[PDB]
């Protein structure tokens, strides 16, 4: 077991992800950071007290911060990437490199080897030899971070490259070798020691929703030694580091999940991790590292979070905290003297009518995703300050579902959707002082529109910030890597005068994880899943037309309503015509009669558990009562908290068997909106035989 | 009151016993923690339990049943983190940070299944806790094994004259060694140095359930609900008897005083002894204990932690502070031995006379009985009585048939039922008996059944006879009850 | 056994009902030697379950043999009680009629609810002959308020022997 | 800090339905309700105790002060059992009819003996060890907490009665002293030492008050099952120990409520009591979840954010040196319109779009706030916000609208306080003679009808066009709930005349009045006829619903000792294999129980018609006392209550009318 006591450094402004590092200068390494506002500034523990070695000017925003030497000499040159350049200082503060390096837009990603640099970009990738031009590519999805392998312990120049569509290109110069696949959007990857790994190289990849693995890319094949695969940990790896605290001796890995979690993972399996220690530090740990800083001698981790406050956990564990606390307040008397100063002096301004009222602009990190293992998009609001209030509106039925770590309070205004189009609006109010914002949002899956969220924090001057999000059309799909070419597919080709760009752009607004940017190739292909139940979306399309081979058949329906919506939008005329296996719709039915079946069942337990109870807490329940209900017994407290939820799993399934009932026949030609109502109470009879009956006669 | 109850729970399952109840810090930083190496609620998921304060933190499975769960040293020279050695069958679980981490198995001597039954830790030099500990261990296959304290080469091996059910150990492993082994076949065996033979045996009388080793003396607790001190030379020197049954018991400590007594836990919800001047050990409880372990838990030096029978987990910190009733004769009984003393003749004589007129009336009415057959026990050696059960409509009536002689059945019987055929509708009235084996009771049972549509009762008479004859062996009767039914 | 009306279930040994030793004083049951008087409700013990009551000498626990539950002169469903309750002097006659001669507790419970509606509740006698009627019922709580009802208008001896 | 002690219980407790007390007197322990009408004793094993009825309060405490030991008071529903456990007896049984919700046991103001007080739907009697009904009164609506705490020193402990009105009112004996006005029914109260108590609502808001006075109040998202005044870190002040919703048992300050000891448990907090249970002269807490779970206890970052925070204002305010300009107002118009709502219009001074609003108000809206939110093509400089107060109380709007350009991500929020008045929804209008209501009050006032104008105008939404003269004058306004009309009239002799046919609202005037003009005693000639006839229409059916209830009652426990004599029969029957009769038993039984369910079902359903009707006349008598001031509404109650006890209906409406 490991017992990490909390100790805090000093506090900076808001950081990106990976944005401090530990210079070694065994004694007290000291701890560099970047920060939103250009500030770059390096400091360390003296004595338990930060010392402010040096500090830049603010410029741009600092997106990466890594440190490297020229040769394999102590690396101790600091690179930094602020808007669209590489800056570079010497330990003491001394700038020796400026490279312009011009993009377009911004870098997201750097990598330093020796003097090679790597690059990335939105979708842009470079590659340079000492500031010269040497590799380019221009990947189809964005980039989350850029690797080299050791070109010491290993031989050539394989620099991995991570994109956001679950796939590691592992490329040579400048073009792809191969893929890997990995299940998660892939955000951070380092290799898993000092070096890479006594066995020549070694990856170490994180993804999105929380998991990390150990890739061993061979030259033409790799091999996926292990993974760890998240239980109950959910959250988005930012940040993995190698680091051996725990007394085994060879190295640990640390990990840093976007809730705050702070893992410890050890191999003692020779094979496989272990977890030590799992904190929570309720923000986004952005970057992480282990060493010591203070009191040398003990091992300890240095965690930089989202508001910048570079906080450690050490191994070692009254007279300070009121010293803290009084030197507290006379900073909050000086600082509260002069912000009301002025605060009377803006107050003076506010009545000139020449004057304008600037703005206090901050930064917030949302995270608009959407889980598999429910169909929820789960969404995380984040301010550096503190949260006022947050409104939620939208144009979509949409269930917020309240979450059990939020402490906010709701209240659901009486929308009316009829004078507006406010489908739904909540207020969240968070009466404390809280960063982040996790909140649940169910959607349907035919209905799309846009989502409204304004943030108010907690500074004076108030202001609300509004964050735009999608619920798109088929907002319960993901990207998958392939599909299952027996299943029956109900196949939709349409063709028109719409260039490669219209219907490109159609597709993304209706599909959720496509890249905006048109694919160079003008023929493109896009496998998706439904994560309700198992259909997928095989989507291939041209310059000319586009087929859409899916296994369910309302996704066809859908998919032709928004694609005709859209041409209509810009008037192409386009023709469409499908094609529809009559074995489909059985089949989605055998899809979804299990998960009926385990509602109703679970709602038949919970109608006689409570006068099992009742008579369990007279005879005791081991003498009377035939054991078919004893089970019901045992098991009481996951029927009652699963009968919190069924009933929205029985509305949701009804609207779905509603719509697919519709949608059949409304391929097969005719409207049945007479006999709609007409099936509802055969569900709620719930025969399969007689259902299929039912779909297939009238 | 004597004891701060840190935790008594009622319904959590532990169920362990004391040999497998081990306390100490698998892990370092020195704060204790306690495992229990428990088979669950009978033989089917035996998992270790680490307990850390108040509430239960993990649970590993187990292959088989924990037979112990024994903590030692293992680094003489600047002690490390102990670990902790369970017992399976033929394995030797070594855990150390309360993590899978070794496993030792017996040697197959001739597949033949040999099985562990108890562990025990002896010390090497100096007799202290900083110093390492030398395990011992007992098999069912008739052996007792002292092993490194490290257990990776076997360094004494030694016979049994029977299978061996609790151990224990004293002195030092150069010095001298003296094992208790007390074995299940009621005796306890003490081994030393260089035995071909154990060459020493001790006689308690029963399977002990239980045994503690004070500095000098030492105690059996018997089956039969008593402790009994001994002399590791094999002189008994004190008993002493218990008001319940012994479940468990183990070495109670405490360094800072000096007592070193028995927990005794008895099955009338109490731990109860006599120690040699001061009354101590007397403690209550609400279920019997089971299990006990007397250690330092957490922080503080005097925990007891106990697991009792239903489950349950108790937790007590020990205090730092720590004539004859001859009745009464009235003026009635003076007066009447007075006339009594006056005129005893003519009371003498008419009692004569009317205890003559009562042997008369007696043997009248007897000879009345004999007459008519109404007796139900009187050659011929029979018995018999009706019973009836029901309150319906409907009476089960059991006739109650018994043979009483020595050695010789009845053949030739019959049971007649003389009743009122418009109140009560027998089924079968005549039927005949069994074979009566002299020294049985054959219950014969019948359904009466009340015809009456008001409440009427009336007599059931019973004849029991030969067939040949015709003349009542016996007679039953029966008051039928009233019908309550309808 | 299948009524149950008492609050406490573990009671202080001298709290609840539920001398010469049987080595001198014989005994009925294991408990409750041999008494010197028969009232028709002496005891004497308590059966556990059903079975250990069918399976037992029917005056075991009772002073008469144990029970699973415990031309005419006039038509009691004919005759209309809102009418005989409007008159005392034929209303208590009637009532102790229906009750202690038919046995039928509900009519004579409805006649007492009449009468007792007619007399405007004070008087204790109805009140004492509905708390009867409940007690018949197995009403104990009902009846018991009744008693006590009848004890704060008039103190005589028969409610206090109902009241216990 | 950490838990004393900590043992696990084989039962489920009840959700406020936990007591510790001293039973044999030199021995405490723990009761508390348990599912299937059960009651358990820990004491320290665990003793348990029949109520067969669904317990809704219990509590122990010293009923009679000749002894030491303590009395548990069960009260079910329909029902009161006090009842001394180290003697298997009771001190009384008691009947109340109307319901157990609430009880506090405990000396009331100027009475010598420890009551019993409780509370049902709109009633509170209070008790003595021998059951006699000494305190009773009405309140407004279902009581759900009571206290026994002592405003204005003097002593002698008053009362803390939480309606389901939402008020928290202080009943003096026989007195009522003050209310006040909260948010939400009030399902906890406890007091501290003097005139503090805290109150925890259903929003899940705990509070403190003093004298009415609210010191400080939190609004989670869990509700406070249950609070309690305790001393936890030994300095004589006692910290709000409350037991939330999830498991979260916080310890907070009572001078500004500031967390100072928090811990946690696996399941909902039932009961948090205070009591000596390790017999070591100490009072301890005792917390108990729902799962059984009991244990006992005894007695940075942010501020640097802060600070950051007035760094960053600094910065904004030396760079000036979604933009808008300085000068930008907001003027708010709170009317009201017709065509059903109290309109309340925000409009921006120069050009600037209102795109949303937040109105932040405590009971007026389903849930805590209200979003205006105009369509992309309704964005404009004004917005009309329409209000529907369900109660006349006066309530303060927290408004916080957005003012920004068409297309912004950053709007400013401009925060504003207006204030709903007191009777709001009622607006003028011209009078109808063929629509007057003919029910009416009367009373005396003071003098200057023109206090009583800029009374009007104050608890009114008076139009900018009225005027009003010293003359004699009336004043009509339709109601916005319901079509109803309200017609107050002022006399040249300084009488008023109120002429509305809600009860309830004559009420409500009435009592402003008297509290604008600081009035202690007023009496009323009063007449609500189409009030009354309904109020004697209940009056009569209660008889017959009593009536046919003791019948049923009475069916049923025959058909129930037959159904017992039945399964004996079966037993038997069984237990010699015979089955025919054993069947034919069955068969019977089931029949019965068919028979039997039917009378259940109309034997509830009757009674809880007679539960209406006797809350119907118990609220009567309420609305009958309400309309009056001071020394005559106890008068007025313990009148009506005569007049009931006795079946005097004539004599009730004769002291309801004017006396
Ligand atoms: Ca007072
Ligand atoms: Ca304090």
């Amino acid at each position: 077991d490991l017992n990490l006591n909390r100790a805090d450094y000093l506090q900076v402004g808001v950081t990106s992800q990976k944005t401090m590092k530990l210079l070694p200068a065994r004694a007290t390494q000291k701890v560099v950071v970047g920060d939103h506002d250009g500030i770059v500034m390096c400091f360390g523990m003296k004595k338990g007290e930060a010392v402010t070695v040096f500090k830049t000017l603010p410029g741009q925003k600092i997106a990466r911060l890594e440190l490297g030497g020229a040769l394999n000499t102590p690396q101790e040159k600091i690179f930094i990437a602020a808007g669209s350049e590489i800056r570079g200082f010497t330990k003491r503060g001394k700038q020796f490199l400026s490279f312009e390096t011009n993009l377009t837009e911004s870098i997201k990603a750097m990598h330093i080897s020796g003097s090679d640099l790597f690059l990335s970009a939105s979708y842009i990738y470079n590659h340079y030899c000492d500031c010269k031009d040497q590799h380019y590519y221009l990947s189809g999805d964005k980039i989350n971070d850029v690797i080299c392998l050791p070109v010491e312990r290993l031989l050539r120049e394989v620099p991995v490259l991570a994109c956001q569509d679950r796939v590691l290109r592992v490329l040579q110069g400048s073009d792809v070798t191969y893929e890997i696949e990995v299940p998660g959007p892939p955000t951070v990857l380092a290799l898993h020691n000092g070096n890479g790994g006594d066995s020549g190289e070694d990856l170490l990849f994180g993804t999105s929703d929380g998991k990390l693995g150990l890739i061993q890319i061979t030259t033409s094949k790799p091999i996926h030694k292990w993974e760890i695969r998240n239980e109950k940990k959910r959250g988005g790896i930012l940040c993995v580091d190698s680091f051996d605290i725990v007394g085994d001796g060879v190295k640990d890995l640390l990990v840093g999940r976007d809730d705050g979690m702070v893992e410890v993972y050890g191999f003692d399996n020779a094979n496989e991790p272990v977890l030590r220690f799992d904190h929570t530090l309720s923000e986004s740990v952005t970057s992480i590292q282990g060493g010591c800083v203070g009191k040398d001698g003990y091992d300890e981790i240095v965690v930089s979070t989202y508001s910048g406050w570079i906080t450690g956990l050490t191994t070692e564990p009254n007279q300070e905290m009121q010293n803290k606390i009084s030197s507290l307040r006379s900073e909050l008397e000086q600082l509260q003297y002069k912000v009301l100063q002025e605060r009377e002096k803006y107050q003076q301004s506010s009545q000139s009518s020449k004057a304008k009222s600037a703005v206090p602009s901050f930064s917030v990190n949302d995270k608009f995703t959407l889980n598999k293992d429910d169909a929820s998009y789960s969404l995380i609001l984040e301010v550096q300050t503190a949260i006022d209030n947050v409104l939620i509106q939208s144009d979509v039925p949409i269930d917020l579902l309240d979450v059990d770590k939020n402490s906010a309070v709701v209240s659901f205004s009486s929308c009316d959707s009829e004078s507006n189009d406010n489908f739904l609006l909540a207020t969240y109010r968070c009466q404390a002082n809280t960063t982040r914002l996790e909140l649940k949002i169910r959607s349907i899956e035919g209905q799309y529109g846009t989502l409204q969220a304004y943030v108010t924090p907690r500074i004076q001057p108030k202001t609300c910030q509004v964050r735009q999000y999608h619920i798109k059309p088929l907002s319960l799909h993901q990207r998958t890597h392939f599909i299952d070419h027996d299943r029956p597919m109900n196949t939709l080709t349409l063709t028109g005068q719409f260039s490669f760009s219209e219907l490109h752009s159609w597709v993304v607004f209706c599909m959720p994880e496509v890249p905006e940017k048109p694919p160079a190739g003008e023929c493109v292909t896009f496998y998706f899943q439904n994560t309700f139940l198992d259909t997928q979306l095989e989507s291939t399309y041209r310059k000319g037309e586009g087929v859409f081979k899916s296994d369910n058949i309302s996704t066809i329906s859908i998919l032709k309503d928004v694609l005709s919506k859209e041409a209509t939008k810009r008037k192409i005329n386009l023709n469409i015509s499908y094609e529809i296996n009559e074995v489909s719709v059985k089949h989605t039915l055998k899809l979804i009669h299990p998960k009926l079946e385990y509602q109703l069942l679970l709602a038949k337990k919970v109608q006689l558990i409570d006068a099992l109870k009742e008579l369990q807490v007279h005879e005791g329940n081991t003498n009377f009562l035939i054991p078919e209900y004893r089970c019901i017994l045992e098991e009481a407290d996951h029927l009652q908290e699963e009968y919190k939820k069924q009933p929205a799993h029985l509305e949701r399934l009804y609207g779905m068997i509603t719509d697919l009932f519709i949608d059949k026949f409304k391929f097969k030609g005719t409207n049945v909106k007479t006999k709609v109502p007409l099936l509802l109470e055969i569900l709620d009879s719930y025969d399969q035989n007689a259902l299929i009956a039912f779909f297939d006669a009238a | 009151s004597k004891w701060l109850d840190s935790l008594s729970d009622s319904m959590a399952n532990i169920h362990t016993f004391s040999a497998c109840l081990a306390l100490a810090d698998f892990h370092g930083d020195g704060e204790y923690k306690l495992a229990m190496g428990d088979l669950g609620p009978d033989g089917r998921q035996p998992r270790l339990k680490v307990l850390k304060g108040h509430t239960l933190v993990s649970q590993k499975p187990l292959p088989d049943l924990p037979a112990a769960a024994v903590t030692f040293l293992m680094a003489s020279h600047e002690p490390r983190t102990p670990a902790l050695a369970i017992a399976s069958g033929p394995c030797v679980y070594v855990y150390k940070n309360l993590k899978p981490y070794f496993k030792f198995s017996l040697p197959s001597l001739p597949r033949r299944q040999t099985v562990i039954t108890t562990m025990t830790t002896l010390k090497k030099n100096l007799a202290d806790e900083d110093a390492v500990s030398c395990l011992v261990l007992g098999t069912e296959n008739k052996e007792l094994l002292v092993l490194d304290p490290e257990a990776f080469t076997i360094l004494a091996k030694m016979s049994l004259p029977s299978v061996p059910a609790f151990l224990e150990a004293s002195g030092q492993f150069d010095v001298e060694f003296r094992l208790a082994a007390a074995c299940r076949n009621g005796s306890i065996y003490i081994l030393r140095r260089d035995s071909k033979r154990p060459k020493y045996c001790i006689e308690l009388g029963a399977q002990p359930v239980g045994l503690v080793g004070v500095h000098k003396v030492l105690v059996v607790g018997s089956n039969q609900d008593s402790l009994h001190g001994f002399t590791y030379k094999g002189k008994r020197l004190w008993t002493v008897q218990m008001p319940a049954a012994i479940l468990a018991m183990n070495l109670l400590e405490q360094h800072s005083r000096g007592l070193q007594a028995v927990m005794a836990a008895l099955a009338n919800e109490e731990v109860r002894i006599y120690h040699d001047k001061v009354l101590l050990n007397v403690i209550r409880t609400p279920e019997a204990v089971t299990s006990l372990c007397f250690g330092r838990y957490g922080r503080e030096d005097n925990t007891l932690i106990m697991t009792t029978l239903g489950g349950g987990l108790i937790i007590k910190i020990l205090k730092r502070t720590a004539k004859l009733n001859v009745p009464r004769k009235t003026r009635l009984y003076v007066d009447q031995t007075l006339r009594e003393r006056e005129a005893g003749t003519a009371m003498h004589r008419t009692f004569q006379a009317d205890l003559y007129l009562l042997r008369l009336r007696a043997a009248r009415a007897y000879v009345q009985a004999l007459e008519s057959s109404l007796s139900p026990v009187s050659r011929e050696p029979l018995k018999l009585h009706a019973v009836v059960q029901g309150l319906g409509p409907t009476f089960k009536l059991t006739l109650h048939l018994q043979n009483t002689s020595t050695a010789r059945p009845i053949l030739g019987l019959v049971v007649c039922f003389l009743y009122n055929e418009v109140l009560y509708a027998l089924p079968r009235a005549f039927f005949k008996v069994p074979l009566l084996v002299p020294g049985l009771n054959y219950p014969l049972e019948t359904f009466v059944k009340s015809l009456s549509d008001k409440g009427i009762s009336d007599i059931i008479k019973v004849l029991v006879l030969r067939e040949g004859q015709s003349t009542p062996l016996l007679s039953a009767h029966i008051n039928m009850p009233m019908s309550e039914g309808l | 056994i299948l009524d149950e009306n008492a609050i406490a279930q573990v009671p202080r040994p001298g709290t609840s009902l539920k001398g010469p030793s049987p080595a001198v004083r014989p005994v009925t049951q294991a408990g409750r030697p041999i008494t010197g008087f028969l009232r028709p409700s002496t005891q004497s013990g308590r059966p556990g379950t059903i079975e250990q009551a069918i399976k037992t000498p029917r005056t075991a626990y009772t002073a008469r043999p144990i029970a699973s539950s415990s031309g005419p002169f006039i038509n009691l469903s004919r005759l209309n009680l809102a009418k005989y309750a409007q008159k005392p002097k034929l209303a208590k006659a009637l009532f102790e009629y229906i009750f202690h001669h038919e046995n039928d507790v509900k009519t004579a419970l409805d006649l007492a609810a009449l009468s007792t509606e007619h007399s405007q509740y004070k008087d204790w006698w109805w009140k004492v002959q509905i708390g009867k009627c409940y007690y018949r019922l197995g009403l104990y709580r009902e009846a018991e308020k009744q008693f006590k009802s009848a004890l704060k208008q008039q103190e005589m001896v028969d409610t206090f022997l109902y009241l216990a | 800090l950490q838990p004393v002690f900590t043992l696990k219980l084989r039962h489920k407790i009840s959700p406020r339905m936990v007591a510790v007390g001293r039973y044999d007197g030199t021995h405490p322990c723990l009761a508390a309700a348990t599912q299937a009408g059960k009651v358990f004793i820990h004491n320290p094993d665990v003793s348990l105790l029949n109520i067969n009825q669904t317990v809704s309060c219990l509590t122990a405490g010293v009923l009679n002060p000749e002894l030491g030991y303590d009395a548990l008071l069960v009260g079910t529903q329909t029902n009161l059992l006090a009842y001394d456990v180290y003697n298997n007896s009771d001190l009384f049984y008691r009947e109340v009819a109307d319901g157990a919700s609430a009880i506090v046991l405990g000396t009331l103001g100027d009475i010598t003996s420890p009551l019993a007080i409780i509370g049902g739907n709109c009633a509170l009697q209070g008790f003595n060890h021998e059951g006699n009904d000494l305190f009773w009164t009405v309140t407004g609506d279902n009581v759900h907490s009571l206290a026994l705490c002592d405003f204005d020193g003097d002593g002698k402990k008053e009362l803390l009665v939480g309606s389901e009105d939402f008020d928290i009112r202080v009943f003096k004996e026989d007195e009522i002293v003050a209310e006040m006005s909260e948010t939400e029914i009030i399902t906890s109260l406890c007091p501290m030492y003097g005139s503090r108590f805290g109150y925890a609502l259903s929003n899940g808001t705990v509070g403190v008050y003093d004298k009415t006075a609210r010191y400080w109040r939190i609004k989670s998202k869990n509700q406070a099952m249950s609070i309690h005044a305790f001393d936890l870190n030994s300095d004589g002040v006692c910290e709000l120990i409350t037991g939330w919703s999830n498991g979260k048992v916080d310890a907070r300050s009572d001078r500004t409520g500031e967390v100072i000891f928090k811990d946690n448990f696996s399941s909902a907090i039932a009961g948090v009591v205070e009591g000596d249970y390790r017999m070591e002269g100490c009072q301890q807490l005792i917390c108990c979840s729902v799962d059984g779970e009991i244990r006992g206890y005894l007695p940075i970052r942010e501020l640097s954010q802060k600070k950051q925070n007035l760094l960053l204002e600094l910065r904004n305010y030396e760079e000036n040196a979604g933009v808008i300009p300085a000068n930008t107002k907001h003027h708010t118009a709170l009317s009201v319109s017709l065509g059903a709502h109290a309109e309340l219009c925000i409009s921006t001074s120069n050009d600037t779009i209102i795109r949303a609003v937040l109105i932040f108000a405590e009971g007026v809206f389903a849930g805590e706030s209200h979003v205006v939110h105009p369509s992309v093509h309704h964005l404009s400089s004004s917005v009309r916000i329409p209000i529907t107060p369900p109660k006349d109380i006066p309530v303060d709007l927290h408004l916080k609208t957005f003012v920004g350009y068409r297309s912004s991500t950053q709007f400013h929020v401009f925060e504003l306080t207006r204030q709903l008045p007191r009777f709001s929804m009622y607006a003028l209008t011209s009078p109808d003679p063929a629509s007057e209501p003919l029910s009416y009050v009367n009373f005396i006032i003071a003098e200057r009808a023109q206090r009583v104008v800029m009374w009007l105008n104050q608890n009114f939404l008076l139009p900018e066009d009225t005027n009003i003269q010293n003359a004699p004058f009336q004043v009509c306004f339709t109601s916005l709930r319901n079509g109803g009309q309200l017609y107050i009239k002022i006399k040249l002799s300084g009488e008023i005349t109120v002429n509305t046919d809600d009860i309830d609202l004559a009420g409500d005037i009435i009592q402003s009045m008297a509290s604008f003009f600081a009035i202690e005693d007023l009496q009323v000639e009063a007449d609500f006829p189409v009030y009354f006839e309904e109020l004697r229409k209940v009056l009569v059916k209660v008889d017959e619903y009593h009536s046919v209830h003791q019948k049923l009652s009475a069916d049923m426990a025959d058909n129930s000792n037959l159904i017992r004599s039945l399964l004996v029969q079966a037993e038997d029957a069984r237990l010699m294999r015979d089955m025919k009769t054993m069947k034919n038993r069955y068969k019977e039984l089931y029949d019965l129980n068919k028979d039997l369910l039917n009378g259940y079902k109309i034997r509830c359903n009757n009674h809880t018609e007679l539960l209406g009707s006797l809350k119907a006349v118990n609220q009567a008598i309420q609305r009958a006392g309400h309309l009056r001031v001071g020394k005559p509404k106890n008068q007025v109650i313990t009148a009506c209550r005569d007049a009931i006890r006795s079946n005097n209906i004539n004599m009730l409406f004769r002291i309801m009318r004017v006396g």
